[PDB]
């Protein structure tokens, strides 16, 4: 819900989401072949 | 041994490069030359970077006004073996009798 929603928020007041007591994969956001751009710094896309 | 006014550059420094991404690591007594790109997962570019490409070659950034942290360190390393050859200072010891 936070990546497809209805519609999104402000950059003067956006969300704010917390990810606790859960467990996800970063192996499916990486191959969607649907980003435009993705920066991703202070450690390896393919090693966090 | 720390250099003050050997490397220590008021325009930086850009002539000495550590390898921090890359994945091929250097096992010892090797030797590798090669300026490429780190590759993460899709899009290998080694070359022509851009989308999902590091610099793996960082600068270090030497300049006379940073702390005893980030000036420059000359480093000389001395590997050797034994039991095939002496040296000068060993001992000055010729043909005794």
């Amino acid at each position: 819900e936070v990546f497809n929603a209805t519609r999104f928020a402000s950059v003067y007041a956006w969300n704010r989401k917390r990810i606790s007591n859960c467990v996800a994969d970063y192996s499916v956001l990486y191959n969607s072949a649907s980003f435009s751009t993705f920066k991703c710094y202070g450690v390896s896309p393919t090693k966090l | 041994w720390n250099s003050n006014n050997l490397d220590s550059k008021v325009g930086g420094n850009y002539n000495y490069l550590y390898r921090l991404f890359r994945k091929s690591n250097l096992k010892p007594f090797e030797r590798d030359i090669s300026t490429e790109i780190y590759q993460a997962g899709s899009t290998p570019c080694n070359g022509v970077e851009g989308f999902n490409c590091y610099f793996p070659l960082q600068s270090y950034g030497f300049q006379p006004t940073n702390g005893v942290g980030y000036q420059p360190y000359r480093v000389v390393v001395l590997s050797f073996e034994l039991l095939h050859a002496p040296a000068t200072v060993c001992g000055p010891k010729k043909s005794t009798n």
